[PDB]
């Protein structure tokens, strides 16, 4: 679930370093269209497009088991469905890390005059 | 998608559901763990199942057609799945409307210590 996603994102970055994705660009949080605006945004796309691969269980209501050891989100769980999800948060959380420098507030809380493009499919 | 879903709540409850609901109860925003804290919550909860069950398309990606005509929100996609993502969001924005008074300004921007509980099945 997204609680854990808020949690894993913070591990490489700082605590609460997630309010900036509640609504960022075309995909980070409220959104879902018009092709990315930058690296950051794509992680929010690749992450979206990741849950869709989840065969079986749902990603938003599913709590998985995980531990952050010496700077490595290790997904230690014996259920492929659940494990998967964790991995969508691990890969992404690591993504936004390195891409917090291409960051620009002018991609915050946006609408349909920036993401009306030819909506890239997963 | 949320872009589409936000504009729907924001068209039944004043002009910006994006906030009050970006993180409310246990199932409104960046969460989804535990048991619904109230109306708005049983809603935010019931929304994600509704989303969950759509297995044909991608609820988070689907761009459906709708219109707010007469004070009633109508869905215009025939694609039996696209007609659903809308119906879910649609009902959702009616759910969040008729219960705006139960809204407890004390449940937004939630932790999870208050939801570390069971993520009720659906």
């Amino acid at each position: 679930n997204l609680f854990q996603f808020a949690r894993l994102i913070d591990a490489k970055q700082e605590a609460f370093s997630f309010f900036k994705y509640i609504s960022y660009g075309c995909y980070c949080g409220w959104g879902g269209q018009g092709t990315p605006k930058d690296a950051t945004d794509r992680c929010c796309f690749v992450h979206d497009c990741c849950y869709a691969r989840v065969k079986g269980c749902n990603p938003k209501l599913v709590e998985y088991s995980y531990s952050y050891r010496t700077g490595k989100i290790v997904c230690g769980g014996d259920d492929p469905c659940l494990r998967a999800v964790c991995e969508c948060d691990r890969v992404a959380a690591i993504c936004f890390r390195e891409n917090m420098n291409t960051y620009d507030k002018k991609y915050m809380l946006y609408s349909i005059f920036d993401c009306k493009e030819e909506s890239d499919q997963c | 998608n949320f872009f589409q879903f936000a504009e729907m709540i924001v068209k039944m409850t004043g002009k910006e559901a994006v906030h009050s609901y970006a993180i409310y109860g246990c199932y409104c925003g960046w969460g989804g763990q535990g048991k619904p804290q109230d109306a708005t919550d049983r809603c935010c909860f019931v929304h994600d199942c509704c989303y969950g069950t759509v297995n044909d398309c991608n609820p988070k990606m689907a761009t459906y057609s709708y219109s707010f005509e007469n004070g009633d929100i109508v869905c215009g996609d025939n694609n039996l799945c696209l007609k659903t993502v809308c119906e879910c969001d649609r009902a959702a924005a009616i759910c969040l409307g008729q219960n705006v008074n139960t809204y407890d300004k004390n449940y937004e921007n939630y932790a999870i210590s208050h939801c570390t509980e069971e993520s009720e099945q659906c």
